[PDB]
């Protein structure tokens, strides 16, 4: 019965079409707090390299703890235009983070899979991510 | 191959 906490994380991309980030290129949204853990979100919207260029990859980084090590486990979702969680995605199992350590998906949606309308993930042309992270309490 | 997606997890993607 490990002693989890967990919170959920709005971030809202706009003119997602319009991002001219190439390969290895990082969008970063802002700083959020859970208890005082920092984080952030990174987003490559083609991907860090050939391999992953068809694909958006999806991070979480550690900003700050106040001891040495962090345990989480994290699941990344987008809302889609009807209002509902799309295309989760959650490590099975806790992570380990230290502030400036990234984990996360390379390939975490097909852009044309993304960029399809019939999917319904870009409306209004905003990308909307939800991250929840799960903090397993020492 | 082809997925939508791919569960694999890693890091330093700086
Ligand atoms: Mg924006
Ligand atoms: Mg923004
Ligand atoms: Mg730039
Ligand atoms: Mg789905
Ligand atoms: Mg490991």
């Amino acid at each position: 019965a490990a002693k989890v906490v967990k919170f959920s994380y709005m971030w809202t991309i706009n003119n997602f079409s319009f991002c001219r980030e190439e390969m290895g290129e990082v969008i970063k949204s802002s700083t959020f707090s859970s208890d005082k853990l920092k984080w952030c979100l990174r987003v490559n919207p083609k991907g860090l390299d050939e391999e992953s260029k068809d694909y958006l990859s999806l991070y979480l980084l550690l900003v700050s703890c106040p001891k040495s090590e962090v345990r989480a486990k994290f699941k990344f979702s987008i809302l889609n235009a009807k209002g509902e969680e799309t295309k989760a995605m959650e490590s099975q199992r806790a992570y380990r983070f230290v502030q400036g350590k990234d984990w996360g998906f390379k390939k975490f949606i097909r852009r044309d899979f993304l960029l399809d309308e019939a999917n319904g993930l870009l409306p209004d042309d905003k990308l909307t991510l939800f991250c929840e992270v799960s903090v397993v309490q020492d | 191959k082809g997925s939508v997606q791919a569960p694999e997890i890693s890091s330093n993607s700086i």
